């Protein structure tokens, strides 16, 4: 095995969070409330106004 | 007044009593009709009395 990243801490509190996206399915969701690291395929996904 | 976003609880409160908010809880800022007669916004106040 080897390694490719370093995830690190993404602090959160209650009315708020994160737009993440699963790469695999293309399934943008938005994270909320409690802290949450991305998991193996998740990745930053951007909000366009 | 002050509303808290995370509860989704507004709360009021007056006389001899200091406030002290939870980190999502805002101010209910007022503007006043002052100036030296009248002005639809001079000293914005939160202190309404």
């Amino acid at each position: 095995v080897e390694v490719v990243e370093e995830r690190q801490a993404i602090p959160l509190d209650q009315n708020e969070g994160i737009y993440v996206q699963d790469v695999k399915t293309g399934k943008v969701r938005a994270v909320i409330g409690s802290t949450y690291m991305l998991t193996q395929d998740e990745v930053l996904w951007e909000k366009e106004l | 007044q002050v509303y808290d976003y995370r509860a989704k609880r507004a709360r009021v409160v007056f006389g001899p009593e200091l406030v002290t908010l939870d980190p999502e809880e805002q101010f209910t800022v007022l503007s006043l009709s002052a100036g030296r007669p009248k002005r639809p916004h001079a000293r914005r106040a939160l202190c309404l009395l």
